RNA sequence: CUGGUUAAUUCCGUUAACGAACGAGACCUCAGCCUGCUAACUAGCUAUGCGGAGCCCUCCGCAGCUAGCUUCUUAGAGG
């Protein structure tokens, strides 16, 4: 039927999203978003597509995301979404396009050499 | 076929012999072929009746391919083409309005290697990757064109460099790799039925970077390789590779049938472009620009392909233009130019459609126009 | 880990059995219950002398020492594959000159002025100071290619090491050699490969 | 429409004065801005005009810092979320525009680098190029708001905000344009 | 209607003994087969050869599959002493590959067993 | 020596030099190595059930190596 599912990345944890289009609710671990992350500016980064656009009525997004902290899930999550739709639509390919996507970052936490008392902040002496 | 230059001569005995049985063997196989060639194309061509106006100009321009691209194949129902870039992304586009119906993110770079089915359900296309994944097409309004039952169904020891259908389905793969073999596949199971393996003139030695099937009862196949050889393989019987021509000095780095079956296109990396008659046997035509003021960037190049009626060929360079040549009378009829205005880039492939009204070019600017003719004469 | 223990113990045991020995390197293997250990010696006649109580009883040892299983083991004997790339004797032939002495400098040069001969592109030999029983001045001298480190990990360098206890002060030492790989052949020194091909006129020729 | 930047306040109604400082001024972004907040290496290219901004981005962000030790961004960005809707019901105007009057107020246009050259040490007075302007501004106001908060009961998003309304206003109370005028005196002087 | 409790019985086979016969039908079969090495280059090509094995017997197993991966890395500042930085991360991985068949015949364990490529390799024929 | 360039006698262009080694780079390493896949399932998703829940409509749990593929996992290739 419709569920079209292209696997983004961009930090640890792992969104798989299967879309059959309907009104505008949103499940993670399957339970209701706002509510879930609930006080948080970082959850609204994924709202942001889910308005903004004038389709409301057009995606119920489900997502599971597992395994890591509150803050790395939103910028995967949003991802999913674009990538589908421009997929199908041509002319919203200035959907993808101009509202931000790929990024693998690639700056998620780094070497420890010896000596650091960080890992690369060598130590006061010597 | 093609005369030698007088070169000096060595005097080693052993040589001799050398000359002795290389000689005997192709003179005596150079007087049978050569004898059936009444006159040239151009020589017989001079009191022709004449050709109509050529009103060739784009119509519309089209653009959704993330890289250069590559490749096109134009479907049978004369509206979709395809096409595929390095990227990866694989789009059929009906042309007219240039509505993008489907694309799949295929895979490889060095995807160059987009076909048409003579169905029109699938493409395929393949490349770096060593493999072709075959695509059915659908009315579906979902659009993930990745999982609808794809299939690796090839593997190669290297680079996909060319395919191309038959005119059927079940014999969905004839193809000559980089892995340099080449090879005829059955599409479900895809098992390996049979490799043809031959030489260096001769066979392929090294990488086929097209063949293009013939044009009947297709019987045969002709590929093109940089072996610098033109090889048609009798792909029906025995699979001895039955009739080649080597007139080329450089790549024959790709090859397309006459509509007719007559003739085929050589179109080499070499700086001329030849024609190559498969029934006679012979070289009846060369397109060259013979004079050195008449230089371009690059001289001519890569690709070629025919109109319906074999009178026109219509030619990608690495220059940039394209020269449109009359072929029986070794005229150019013209000159077609396209965008910059300052600095040059490839045009790597053009390809004729079906019904043969109009023509796709694809390049490295990152555009794509389809030009097209309408009416008998001139419009209007 | 504990599959891990057994290689470690093995390993120094094999290695100190086969210390100062006059014979050649010292492979084993372990297979379930059985030793194949080999040793690729001229001098397999001491350790073997047939049937009798000889082959058996150093054996023996390393199974009630630590390993394995109601059982005998297996012995055979082998030539060697140009000497360089691992032995003992090729070290030992250095000490059993370096106890009597002869020139010192003659030899560093002379055991490296061999091995070249049979090829081996560089060969490094290096000798502990206190010559003349005065303050150290370790030697050097090496010739012809030759590395363990910068090239690739791939450049397959038999280096080693070994002792000499004079009467009057230590020799140390650490010979090294880079030459061809272990015999089949399978050549690929130091990173790019090269080669193009010549020519090309062309009709019949190429791969490459 | 439906403006979010916290779901209650627009900026491209945000107004910045100084045609100089208003070039570096990002409060619009590649389709439009908003505040969410994240991270984006562009570097540091010299002469021209050379990064995309958010003031937004740099206001948290000295406040998660300056001063000092302990929080994170989470509670910064809580912070001047809090002061935001502190200053709007204290001015009845948009925080986002109460911040740029604060930052062009509290951004000195001149500065006083200490150089050692021959027997002794001159200052001559320098340039300050508009991101260091914008920065010495909000360091200075956060670094106000951060001493206010240590020594009054009075929390610092109230601090924020009361830095933030005095300094957006040439209140000499506020530690921020204080500083400023400090600094331009001193570089004005100086020749 | 209701009224699930669900098995497996296609029939025949499952994990836990994959049924086939004869020899009074073969009640043996589990067998697990875990190889481990210091390096992959020749673990790789002994291990492709056992599932080649599987299809040529008469029922078909599973290939290769090669599943997490034991460190232990140890750095001293080796010493001097005093040696407190340029110090050292030799860093070793042991590597752990687990190939099945779905049928484990009287006949598999003995053409396995007797012709075992292993040089590094440490295969242990096993067992319920 | 010079001229230029660069983390780099790094490479080029000159030169009474023409080479050549050894360091560097290359290399094996890990970070995102991903990606469509080829490979298998730990596991994930998804299917089907069934114990119930709101009042198969919506939702949680586990069931069978039961069905298949996959971001996870995993090795390779390519990229």
């Amino acid at each position: 039927a419709v569920s079209y599912c292209k696997p983004g990345r961009g930090l640890i944890k792992v969104n798989g999203v299967p879309i059959e289009l309907i009104r505008p609710e949103m499940l993670r671990l399957k339970a209701f978003e706002p509510i879930l992350l609930a006080g948080r500016s970082r959850f609204k980064d994924i709202d942001m597509r889910i308005r903004v656009r004038g389709g409301g009525k057009t995606s119920q997004i489900y997502a599971i995301r597992q395994a890591i902290a509150k803050a790395l899930v939103a910028y995967y999550q949003k991802y999913v979404d674009e990538a589908s739709k421009k997929e199908v639509k041509d002319i919203f390919a200035r959907y993808d396009r101009t509202l931000l996507v790929a990024d693998p970052r690639r700056c998620e936490p780094k070497k420890f050499g010896g000596r650091g008392a960080r890992a690369r902040f060598q130590k006061s002496y010597r | 076929m093609a005369s030698v230059a007088e070169l000096k001569e060595k005097h080693a005995a052993a040589t001799a012999s050398v000359n002795s049985l290389r000689e005997r063997l192709r003179q005596r196989r150079q007087t049978l072929l050569d004898t059936d060639v009444e006159k040239y194309s151009k020589a017989q061509g001079r009191t022709a009746v004449s050709f109509n106006p050529t009103d060739l100009v784009c119509c519309r321009t089209l653009q959704g391919h993330s890289g250069k691209v590559y490749s096109l194949d134009w479907t049978p129902e004369k509206n979709w083409i395809v096409s595929a870039s390095q990227d990866g992304r694989l789009i059929v586009w009906n042309a007219l309005t240039s509505q993008k119906t489907h694309a799949i993110k295929l895979h490889c770079p060095w995807v160059m290697e987009c076909a048409f089915a003579p169905n029109g359900q699938s493409v395929a296309c393949g490349g770096l990757d060593s493999a072709c994944s075959i695509f059915n097409l659908s009315s579906q309004a979902d659009r993930d064109g990745n999982m609808p039952v794809s299939r690796v169904l090839t593997g190669h020891k290297g680079y996909a460099s060319s395919c191309q259908y038959v005119p059927d389905q079940e014999t969905r793969l004839i193809t000559g790799s980089g892995d340099q073999t080449c090879v005829l596949w059955d599409v479900t199971t895809g098992q390996r039925i049979s490799i043809f393996g031959s030489e260096f003139p001769s066979g392929h030695t090294a990488d086929v970077l097209s063949l293009s099937i013939n044009s009947l009862n297709a019987n045969m196949f002709i590929s093109g390789s940089c072996d610098t050889t033109v090889r048609l393989w009798d792909l029906r019987i025995t699979s001895r590779a039955v009739r080649t021509y080597h007139g080329h000095e450089g790549d024959i780095n790709s090859v397309k049938f006459f509509p007719d079956g007559q003739r085929f296109g050589t179109g080499s990396d070499d700086g001329t472009c030849r024609l190559f008659d498969m029934r006679t046997g012979h070289q009846l035509q060369v397109y060259n620009r013979e004079p050195d003021r008449n230089d371009n960037e690059l001289p001519i190049v890569t690709s070629v392909a025919f109109s319906i009626s074999g009178r026109l060929l219509f030619a990608g360079y690495s220059n940039g233009d394209c020269y449109v040549w009359d072929t029986l009378l070794a005229e150019m009829v013209l000159n077609l130019g396209t965008l910059q205005n300052s600095h040059e880039g490839r045009i790597s492939c053009l390809g004729l459609s079906s019904d043969g009204s109009a023509l796709c070019t694809g390049s490295w600017d990152k555009n794509l126009k389809i030009w097209a003719f309408s009416g008998h004469r001139k419009i209007v | 880990v504990s599959d891990g223990v057994f290689y470690a113990e093995l390993n120094e045991m094999l290695t100190r059995e086969l210390a100062e020995d006059g014979y050649s390197g010292v492979e084993v293997r372990v297979t379930p219950m059985r030793t194949e250990i080999i040793i690729r010696a001229t001098r397999t006649q001491n350790v073997l002398g047939e049937k009798g109580r000889r082959i058996r009883e150093l054996t023996s040892v390393v199974q009630k020492r630590f390993n394995f299983l109601e059982n005998g083991v297996e012995l055979y004997a082998e030539k060697v594959v140009n000497r360089g790339l691992c032995a003992i004797a090729q070290a030992e032939s250095l000490r059993y000159k370096l106890l009597g002495g002869l020139a010192v400098r003659r030899a560093c040069y002379g055991v490296l002025r061999f091995v070249m001969e049979s090829g081996a592109k560089g060969c490094e030999v290096i000798v502990s100071g206190k010559l003349r029983a005065q303050r150290a001045k370790s030697m050097k001298f090496k010739d012809g290619y030759m590395i363990s480190s910068g090239q690739p990990v791939n450049e397959y360098i038999d280096a080693a090491v070994r002792h000499v206890l004079l009467r009057q002060g230590v020799l140390g030492i650490k010979v090294k050699i880079m030459l061809d790989w272990d015999p089949k052949g399978k050549l690929g020194p130091t990173t790019p490969l090269p080669d193009l091909v010549t020519i090309h006129p062309p009709k019949e020729e190429n791969e490459l | 429409q439906v403006v979010k930047l916290f779901n209650c306040w627009s900026f491209e109604d945000v107004q910045v004065n100084d045609i100089s400082l208003a070039d570096y001024l990002a409060v619009s972004s590649t389709k439009h801005a908003t505040y969410l907040p994240h991270t984006a290496g562009r570097y540091s290219a010299k002469r021209f005009r050379k990064a995309q901004c958010p003031l937004v981005e740099r206001l948290t962000n000295s406040l998660m810092m300056h001063g000092r030790n302990n929080g994170k961004k989470i509670m910064a960005v809580r912070i001047v979320k809090h002061a935001m809707e502190i200053i709007h019901l204290l001015t009845d105007a948009n925080p986002i525009q109460v911040i740029v009057d604060a930052i062009i107020n509290s951004g000195p246009r001149e500065d006083a680098t200490r150089i050692g050259s021959a027997g002794a040490v001159r200052r001559q007075a320098v340039d300050i190029s508009p991101l260091r302007r914008v920065n010495q501004a909000i360091y200075l106001l956060t670094t106000g708001a951060r001493e206010s908060a240590f020594r009054n009961i009075k929390t610092i998003a109230e601090c924020l905000a009361d830095e933030l309304i005095n300094a957006a206003k040439g209140s000499s109370n506020s530690y921020a344009i204080k500083k400023k005028d400090e600094i331009e005196r001193v570089a004005k002087a100086n020749r | 209607m209701a009224a699930a409790d669900v098995a497996y019985a296609p029939p025949m086979k499952s994990g836990k003994i994959g049924f086939e016969s004869s020899q009074e039908v073969q009640h043996r079969i589990r067998i697990t087969l875990s190889s481990k090495s210091v390096k992959n280059l020749e673990k790789v090509c002994g291990d492709l050869v056992k599932g080649a094995k599987d299809k040529s017997l008469k029922v078909k197993g599973p290939v290769r599959m090669p599943t997490k991966v034991l460190h232990i890395t140890t750095r001293k500042s080796p010493c001097g002493e005093g040696t407190n930085t340029w110090d050292r991360f030799e860093m070793r991985v042991h590597k752990r590959v687990i190939d099945l068949v779905s049928s484990a015949d009287v006949v598999k364990q003995i053409t396995s067993i007797t012709i075992e490529p292993g040089v590094e390799v440490e295969v242990t024929i096993s067992d319920q």
